[PDB]
RNA sequence: CCGAAGCUUCGGCUUCGGCAGGAGAGGUA
């Protein structure tokens, strides 16, 4: 599009984010499903040996990782499956 | 009775939006054969 | 065609707290702008001093009555807001208040130290009848603006102590007008008649110099690439 | 609140009670003006909720029978020429007579002028007759009014509703720590604050001996002498503080029925519930949208609004069946760093600045006969402070009277300062109602052409779809009383000046004028004082026959393009005030029987998140946030502490459980003989009562 | 019974119920909203509840 | 955006600040934590600046009588006790600023946050669910500024002026910026008509076909525009790909553009572009003079001559009742009928006699706030006044506001206007019960599926023709025919087929239906659905909100309960 | 008026009145 | 005095003649005081030239279309009224364009009188294709700002000297918005966030560099009534 | 669950101390 770039909440754009995904109601539980995935990786790095992925993308200084889950979502580096 | 079920509806979805219109509030008819369609569930016995 | 002639100031006196000054030839329409920046740093950070806080001896709190007096400690409170006052060392000073007897309280009765000068020997403190003596100390101290009451417990201070609303702006009033010269053959220029009026801590002509300086030291970090 | 509220309390008639009406029966037909309430009850004063209609004023001119039932005066008429006797009638007598208008002309001996009159007729009939039936008169225009409506200047311009809400929002404002009168007026300040009793007044005639802030010695002429005394500081029903001050010298001459002190919302024995401010109407940035204000910076720095308020506290020290409670400053619990306010006797001491959770008063439990000292102790409650400007200490061995059971008592009284800020709502005498949107300062304000900031922006939006024109006549008679006029008569008296009286020609700077209810000045004398204003130090005038002045803009220099209107208008401060209304919580006190959190400001509660609320959650598709709101946050005993312990630690929410509400409700339908069982995918009904 | 006990008359409708010896299934919304499970819409269904998410080969490669 | 207070947001925050201030070296267990937060130490007010950031927030006003009510904002600190609103969601919210108040809740969760920051988010909701009308619209001061800013004033400072022999066209300007420095000297007025070289604005769709015809590379092709200042800057607000537009901006002018835009863009540039059409609407009100005075509130030129005659009319038929010929009721008829069109002649020379420059009557003819009658009785005359029992009096009022009514004419204006505060206080208690047997009969349809490729459908009428042989559009049919699914092909004169089985009815299908001597069609309702359980996607349609086909899981049940019964408070006749 | 110390505030009323409240 | 937190500087390069700088933090009201008379100082004080008249061939009277070329007087004006020239001289100069033949005659054609320069040789002034000859004599003065047209009345000197309008500054577009930062516990502070975009005769950042020379010396003649005046000094750099 | 006090191996352990329901009236949106 020909828009400006968008702050805070506003990015990434979601119409953009919703060309990835069926409707609007899968959008809300894959990217709260990788935020619980990043959560744990960063609360099980510190004590042991863990399965999971960290970040796949480069993070911020103190990002939440709700940010980092939509911005790998819209970089097309995760798939997901539909029940 | 005198007409059937098609009719009732039709009749309920213009008496309704007709005091809607009177002053000028729009709403699509999608919305009143929601709760149309509801009172329309259920049959009468007669003889079982 | 380019003009040359350098903007002059030039000033004259019509009291001794009015004054105007006139700064012509500016460029057509850079007549307003200089007025308004020149007003809104003439009404907003000039230093100054005021009193910041009372001490009665016999009160504990604002909300009460000395015994002879005919005013409540709020209406001398709000009455000693109206007192201008001057100083010229950057430490709190203390004044004195000590009247007593048939009489009426004014603001010539306050002995200064050495340094803070009462510049209104004629303003109403209080009514006195035979039966009540005011023993005043109010603190000066310097700065600008308008700072709220400084609380009591939160400064380590004492039970007696009642702080007081201090505005530190010298300055009363300030007005421009602007008379253009719009002719024919494009010969256009503009004319500046600031007026200031102050209290009477300040002459009208150290105020516009206060201002000057903090003009001429903030429009100099533009400067600084060239 | 102040003294037309106490005043107005007791004129009130009230249609429900003990052998009346309800407010869920009541209908549409015991809510209405009927043609008979004229001049027995006000139309315009009344409630704006539920109440609408079922409560009402009396009029200023109104009396009761000996029977029960209001009567009214009027003038007997005869053969076309008015007299001077009065009668008073019932409305089942009136109807049989023909009653002429108040706003009637009268010549000099008493006849009418126009041919043809308005009169009412039986049935409130209203009709042209030709003046020669009419059989009575009305005394007054204001007879039909109040005594609060009858304080609204040019009211006859006013809509119903606008003047309802002046009437109703002039007995909430809040008393003032300087007061001062209205500039513009209507005679009914003087005997409206006389009749209150919030005055002092004398009870006979003689000279003032002494004069001090809290007594005045009066000296009769037969000898004897009087002492008044006055109530400084005194906290009213309401929180406010109620203040007399008094306005006599030390030799004045005072005659009886004199006002001698004045009091919380007086100002020289007349009622002053507001301040005069300098408007401007016009859009402003939209910081004024939508019925919001624009204060000035010098309405905080010069204490213009600032009110004081003061609050109280009490506890009580009483015997306990394994001792006695005991006040003291020893407590063997908490340090000495915090006990440094309190006297020798375990109460604070005046003058101290207390704050929230501070201490107060220092009382311990015996738990029997040492180490049985239990803490109990008063203290500051959330989010309150002030000085503590009293104590009153009741003991039991002076001879005082207590309570059974109860040995000593204590109140506390605690007073703050409040300035005006954002959140708080202003008001006028003709429905104008707004909060305060911004305050700017003095150098970002539309300035005169002198330099003279304005105090306050209202918006022009508002105006002409609510009917309220009376604002704007106020504000033009308003700059003409502040300024002061002069009118030419070189040539004769002008044409628009013939009925003005003589004293109306020439005013002073700061004259105080009066334009009565239904019969003031009209708008060709206001189009012609505006006209005749005088100029101020040099020789401008700066607002023209219009009403408008040219204003400079304070953030960019330039003049804005076209004209605004100027003028002065009476400001009040009513008592809904922001720092009052804000609240918050993260945990606290919960329930005992429904474990969810408690309700209420004074009880750290949480708010309700009701029926309506989850069908706009469902709507709009959201089960997760839903589920959280309605279990971990209300309910889930055993999950709100996982989830906090899950917040602090940085680790992930757990899943909710099931709510305590639904057990209670499983116990209650089985306590009415119910069999109601939670079975599962296979029958074999859950316990569903944990334990394991 | 327990979507028709909330509405009105809730007497009624509770002896009615108790005499009949009725089975609730806890299949709409307001049963789900009063015992607290996820309601049957939006983001609560099946389709959307059941969503399983893991990085692509080539990221998971990469990284 | 919102704005919170700072004392409000530490407390919501207390958890999250402690968890940051420990983690940050600032303390040593979790009770010294709490305590230092809850004893405002000045070292919480920094973690409280980051804690904050990217967490949303849940604002509420009672009663919530729609969806709209609850919305999701991204917190702000601010220096106050109040919290700031947007001037552009007091429509939905329904608040004014008189003392209204509003309650916060704080999303916990993962999955709490994603459904606030996707499903909720305030830039995400501007259509309304009932009728697809944008809610988020310019209104009050910003229709104000945008009418004032587009006007072309005739005869003003600096406009074209067609000369020849002493000067050439002195008014023809070389780019905006020349216009602007112009301007800015007094030379010229914004709203005056010029004629300027435009270069980013791409041009109308006329002047585009007959100069570049193929295509206009607007980017840097330079064409000629006969238009004002005002208007240039007003188009330089819109969307790069937007034509020139030209008009003056009518309120329904901006609902039409703003519609169009919703229609045919993405969703995040409609929520860029409103934003910046609040600053120049607020930026030009406060420099367009509308102001009241009581030199501003004209009265009629001869007034007392019309009302002389129409009572004149009216003694007549007094003088024949006092004789005899009527009974009662035929009285009361025609002195009403005299005072219904006295009424009429002094609104029509009201409407005469006031200029078209008067800051009364550009706030109503621009479409801000309020109608003619309040005009006519505020400067006019008020007119006939009803009794109690609901009949007119035979008495009218003469005086209008601007003159001050009289006891008799203030006592019996008082019947009207207690009545109307009575019903309405009366009839907000019986359209929330209503609503509340509305939402529990439709509460179990939802979307369950995509489609039930059932064959039934309704008969939608859609235009009737006149007897000359030209069609009349049917005056409802953006809610009858609009966002529907044909359930059978539209074919002409047994010819080809212009529109398929399943496709949704926009205007374009409407008017090439139309255009083909269509009236009758068959369509896809709800009623006639095969699905068991529920409803599908097609039969239900088009989403309003969102503008496309329903997903599968919406409550489509509660949307129609909460459309059918907000309209309600405003709905008294008789 | 019929009050023996008040302020002077000046009325434009024309009309008189024959009684006291 | 001292400020406490002293103001800073900083840019933000977008084009090559376009840039965004931002001033922070400055005290709360400072950001008005310092936002209108840097934009209009900076649009109305930098010297520059630009043309002031010209004097086409072939038009005694009625000003509509010039034989051979493919445009009317209007077009020439406006085509020859962006012309980025300087000149460093003081009287009035004066410049010949004479191109004959099919072509299409630009800004490269202008001879320049040994002083004066051209920095935009690539701008089309016009289109000569029906074989004709167009010859206009220009004259470049200097000056400050944006001159209306100087109607003269020459009565015969003035045989068609068409008066143009006179863009003398080197500046075309300054607009600016004051924000909000947080330097403590209080909000309520200020930033500055500039736009200037100018020709390509000056770099955008000489302009915020000599519109900061004739203000620190406009603003000077205040602080010289009374030398020692207790202003509040901003500290060292 | 919170506070006070001890042991404390730093996971925690021990002693003591501690609660919140109805009715009526007025008001704001
Ligand atoms: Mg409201
Ligand atoms: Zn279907």
């Amino acid at each position: 599009g020909g828009y400006d770039t968008p702050l805070g909440i506003t990015n990434p754009p979601i119409d953009e984010l919703l060309d990835r995904v069926s409707s609007k109601y899968a959008l809300v539980i894959y990217a709260a499903k990788r935020a619980r995935q990043i959560n744990d990786y960063y609360n099980q790095l510190g004590e042991g040996i863990l399965e999971y992925v960290g970040p796949l993308v480069e993070p911020g200084l103190q990002e939440k990782p709700l940010s980092i889950a939509l911005r790998e979502i819209h970089a097309d580096l995760l798939e997901h499956t539909e029940g | 009775r005198v007409q059937g079920p098609r009719e009732v509806q039709i009749h309920l979805v213009r008496e309704v939006q007709e005091v809607y219109r009177a002053q000028g509030v729009s709403i699509h008819d999608k919305h009143i054969e929601v709760i149309v369609r509801q009172m329309l569930r259920r049959v009468t016995i007669i003889d079982s | 065609m380019l003009i040359s002639q350098r903007p002059t100031l030039s000033e004259d006196v019509l009291t001794d707290n009015r004054s105007q000054f006139v700064i012509e030839p500016l460029e057509p329409g850079f007549g307003y702008t200089l007025g308004n920046s020149l007003r809104r740093t003439l009404l907003s950070s000039i230093p100054g001093a005021a009193v910041t806080s009372i001490r009665i001896d016999g009160v504990l709190h604002e909300f009460t009555t000395v015994p002879g007096v005919k005013e409540d400690v709020t209406e001398i409170i709000l009455n000693l807001k109206s007192l201008v006052v001057s100083s010229e060392e950057d430490e709190p000073v203390t004044m004195y208040l000590r009247k007593q007897g048939p009489g009426e309280v004014t603001a010539g009765d306050i002995v200064p130290p050495a340094g803070v000068t009462v510049h209104n020997p004629g303003m109403h403190i209080a009514t006195l009848n035979d039966k009540g003596k005011l023993e005043v100390e109010l603190v000066v101290e310097r700065g600008r603006g308008y700072v709220p009451a400084v609380q009591n417990r939160a400064s380590g201070a004492e039970i007696g102590r009642i702080p007081v609303d201090s505005i530190y702006s010298p300055v009363l009033k300030v007005t421009y007008k602007v008379d253009a010269t719009r002719v024919e053959q494009r010969t256009d220029f503009d004319k500046l008649i600031l007026d200031v009026e102050t209290k009477n801590s300040i002459s009208p002509r150290d105020a516009l110099a206060s201002a000057g300086k903090t003009l001429v030291e903030l429009f100099g970090l533009a400067r600084e690439l060239n | 609140n102040n003294p037309l509220s106490g005043l107005t309390h007791k004129r009130r008639l009230s249609a429900l009670g003990p052998g009346g009406l309800s407010r869920e029966r009541a209908g549409l037909e015991v809510r209405d003006v009927h043609p008979s309430h004229y001049g027995r009850m006000c139309p315009i004063e009344t409630p704006e909720g539920p109440n609408i209609g079922l409560i009402g004023s009396l009029s200023v001119y109104a009396r009761v029978n000996p029977f029960g039932f209001i009567e009214t005066p009027y003038r007997k008429v005869v053969d076309g020429v008015v007299s001077d006797e009065i009668v008073y009638l019932t409305a089942d007598e009136e109807d049989r007579h023909v009653v002429a208008q108040a706003n009637s002309p009268i010549d000099a001996d008493g006849r009418f002028v126009e041919p043809r009159v308005l009169v009412r007729r039986k049935a409130g009939e209203v009709e042209y007759v030709p003046s020669s039936e009419v059989d009575y008169m009305d005394v007054s225009p204001r007879q039909m009014v109040s005594v609060a409506t009858a304080m609204i200047p040019f009211l006859e311009h006013d809509d119903a509703n606008r003047a309802l809400m002046g009437a109703n929002m002039q007995r909430q404002a809040v008393p003032l720590v300087r007061s001062e009168a209205p500039l513009v007026g209507t005679g009914m300040e003087l005997r409206a604050a006389i009749d209150a009793g919030d005055v002092v007044v004398a009870e006979e005639s003689g000279v003032i001996e002494e004069v001090s802030a809290d007594y005045i010695t009066v000296m009769h002429d037969n000898g004897t002498r009087r002492t008044y005394r006055m109530r400084k500081f005194a906290r009213s029903n309401h929180g406010t503080c109620a203040n007399q001050c008094p306005i006599v010298d030390a030799g004045d001459r005072v005659e009886a029925g004199q006002v001698i002190a004045d009091g919380p919302c007086t100002d020289d024995g007349e009622m002053a519930l507001g301040k005069n401010l300098l408007v401007a109407i016009m859009p402003w940035e939209g910081h004024n949208y939508e019925d919001a204000i624009i204060l000035s910076n010098r309405l905080v720095e010069e204490d213009v609004l600032t009110s004081i308020h003061i609050e109280e506290h009490e506890i009580d020290a009483r015997d306990t069946k394994l001792g006695a409670e005991e006040i003291t400053r020893d407590i063997p619990n908490i340090s000495d760093e915090v006990l440094a306010d309190l006297d020798e006797r375990g109460i604070v001491r005046i003058g101290a600045e207390v704050r929230d959770g501070d201490i107060l008063v220092g009382k311990v439990t015996p738990k029997g006969e040492a180490r049985e000292v239990r803490d109990t102790s008063l203290k500051v409650p959330h989010g309150e402070s002030g000085k503590v400007i009293g104590i009153r200490v009741f003991s039991r061995e002076d001879e005082d009277e207590l309570p059974a059971g109860v040995n000593e008592l204590v109140r506390v009284y605690v007073a703050q300062k409040r300035k005006i800020s954002d959140g708080d709502k202003l008001a006028g005498r003709h429905g104008n109602k707004g909060v305060i949107g911004k305050i700017l300062p003095v150098e970002d304000m539309p300035f005169l052409a002198d330099g003279t900031p304005v105090d306050i922006i209202l918006n022009t939006h508002g105006v002409p779809r609510r009917m309220n024109i009376g604002q704007i006549l106020e504000t033009h008679l308003g700059w003409c009383a502040h300024s002061g006029w002069k009118v030419d008569a070189a040539k004769g008296v002008p044409d628009w000046a013939a009925r003005l009286p003589d004293e109306l020609l020439e005013a002073q700077p700061n004259a105080i004028v009066s334009t009565p209810v239904f019969d003031g000045a009209q708008e060709a004398e206001l189009q012609g004082l505006l006209s005749c204003t005088l100029p101020n130090r040099d020789g401008d005038v700066l607002v023209d026959a219009d009403g408008k002045a040219m204003l400079f803009d304070g953030r960019s220099g330039e003049p804005f393009p076209y004209p605004v209107t100027v003028g002065y208008m009476y400001i009040m401060k009513l008592h809904h005030l922001v720092d009052d209304k804000i609240h918050a919580r993260s945990t606290g006190p919960y329930s005992m029987i429904t474990q969810q959190p408690l309700g209420g400001k004074a009880q750290f509660g949480g708010q309700r998140f009701g029926e309506m609320e989850c069908w706009a959650m469902q709507a709009y598709g959201a089960a997760y946030t839903l589920q959280e709101l309605l279990t971990i946050k209300s309910d889930d005993t055993v999950g709100r502490v996982k989830v906090y312990e899950a917040i602090v630690k940085g680790e992930n929410i757990p899943e909710p459980g099931i709510p305590e509400s639904f057990k209670v409700l499983l116990k209650e339908l089985q306590s009415l003989c119910l069999n109601v069982e939670v079975l599962s995918s296979d029958g074999a009904a859950i316990e569903l009562r944990e334990g394991e | 019974w327990l979507s028709a006990a909330s509405f009105q008359e809730t007497t009624r409708v509770l002896t009615d119920a108790a005499i009949n010896c009725r089975s609730d299934k806890l299949n709409g919304l307001k049963e789900n909203v009063i015992i607290g499970k996820l309601i049957p819409a939006g983001t609560g269904i099946n389709r959307y509840r059941n969503i399983a998410v893991q990085p692509t080969e080539e990221a998971r490669a990469a990284a | 955006q919102c704005g919170l207070p700072k004392l409000m947001a530490l407390e919501l925050f207390k958890p999250f600040v402690m968890k940051r201030l420990v983690d940050l070296n600032h303390a040593q267990n979790i009770k010294s934590a709490k305590r230092m937060v809850e004893r405002q130490r000045p070292q919480v007010w920094d973690v409280l600046e980051e804690v904050i950031a990217e967490h949303p927030v849940l604002l509420n006003r009672a009663p919530t009588l729609h969806r709209l009510g609850i919305q999701a904002f991204e917190p702000m600190l601010v220096e106050g006790k109040a919290i700031q609103l947007h001037p552009l969601v007091c429509e939905a919210f329904n608040a004014d600023f008189d003392g209204d108040q509003m309650a916060v809740h704080l999303p916990l969760s993962a999955e709490a946050q994603a459904e606030a920051r996707i499903l909720m988010l305030s830039s995400n909701n501007i259509l309304s669910p009932a009728s697809g009308r944008p809610l988020a619209m310019p209104r009050l001061d910003m229709v104000t500024g945008l009418y004032y800013l587009t006007t072309e004033v005739p005869g003003d400072t600096g406009e074209y002026q067609p000369a020849s022999g002493d000067h050439p066209e002195t008014g023809v300007y070389s780019s905006p910026a020349e216009a602007i420095m112009a301007a800015d000297r007094g030379v010229l007025s914004v709203r005056a008509k010029i004629k300027v070289r435009l270069t980013q604005l791409r041009p109308p769709v006329e002047i585009e076909a007959e100069l570049f015809g193929h295509s206009g590379w607007q980017p840097g092709d330079a064409w000629m525009a006969e238009t004002t200042l005002g208007r240039v800057m007003f188009n330089e607000l819109l969307p790069l790909g937007y034509p020139f537009v030209n008009k003056q901006m009518h309120k329904k002018v901006q609902a039409a553009i703003i519609n169009d835009l919703a229609e045919r863009y993405p969703m995040i540039v409609v929520a860029q572009t409103v934003d910046k059409l609040k600053d120049a609407g607020f930026y030009w009100a406060t420099r367009s003079g509308v102001t009241v005075s009581m030199a501003d509130v004209l009265v009629p030129p001869r007034k007392k001559e019309i009302l002389d005659h129409y009572e004149e009319r009216a003694d007549k038929v007094e003088k024949q009742f006092q004789r005899g010929a009527l009974n009662h009721d035929e009285r009361n008829e025609a002195l009403v009928e005299i005072w219904k069109e006295a009424t009429d002649e002094v609104g029509q020379a009201l409407r005469e006699h006031y200029p078209d420059d008067n800051p009364i009557i550009t706030i109503v003819d621009s479409g801000a706030t309020g109608n003619f009658t309040q005009t006519r009785t505020l400067a006019g005359m008020k007119g006939l006044v009803t009794n109690p029992k609901g009949e007119f009096i035979p008495r009218p009022v003469k005086s209008s506001f601007r003159e001050g009514l009289t006891v008799l004419e203030y006592f019996i204006n008082t019947h009207g206007a207690r009545k109307g505060l009575a019903d309405t206080a009366l009839r907000t208690a019986d359209s929330g019960y209503l609503t509340r047997r509305l939402v529990d009969v439709s509460q179990d349809v939802i979307v369950r599926e995509h489609d039930c490729q059932t064959e039934r459908g309704i008969v939608v009428e859609l235009a009737e023709r006149a007897p000359d042989g030209t069609l009349i559009r049917d005056p409802y049919i953006e809610t009858s025919a609009y966002a529907r699914t044909l359930g059978t092909d539209a074919v002409d004169e047994a010819g080809n087929v212009i529109v398929e089985r399943g496709q949704d009815l926009g205007d374009p299908e409407i008017d090439a239906l139309l255009a083909a001597g269509i009236t009758q069609v068959k369509v896809r309702s709800v009623l006639t659905c095969a699905t068991s359980t529920g409803v599908c996607a097609t039969c239900y349609g088009r989403s309003m909100a969102t503008g496309k086909l329903v997903d599968i899981g919406e409550a489509v049940g509660i949307v129609a309960a909460q459309s059918i019964g907000e309209p309600g408070t405003q709905l008294t006749m008789r | 008026n019929s009050v023996p110390g008040a302020p002077n505030r000046v009325s434009f009323a024309k009309l008189r009145e024959p009684l006291e409240v």
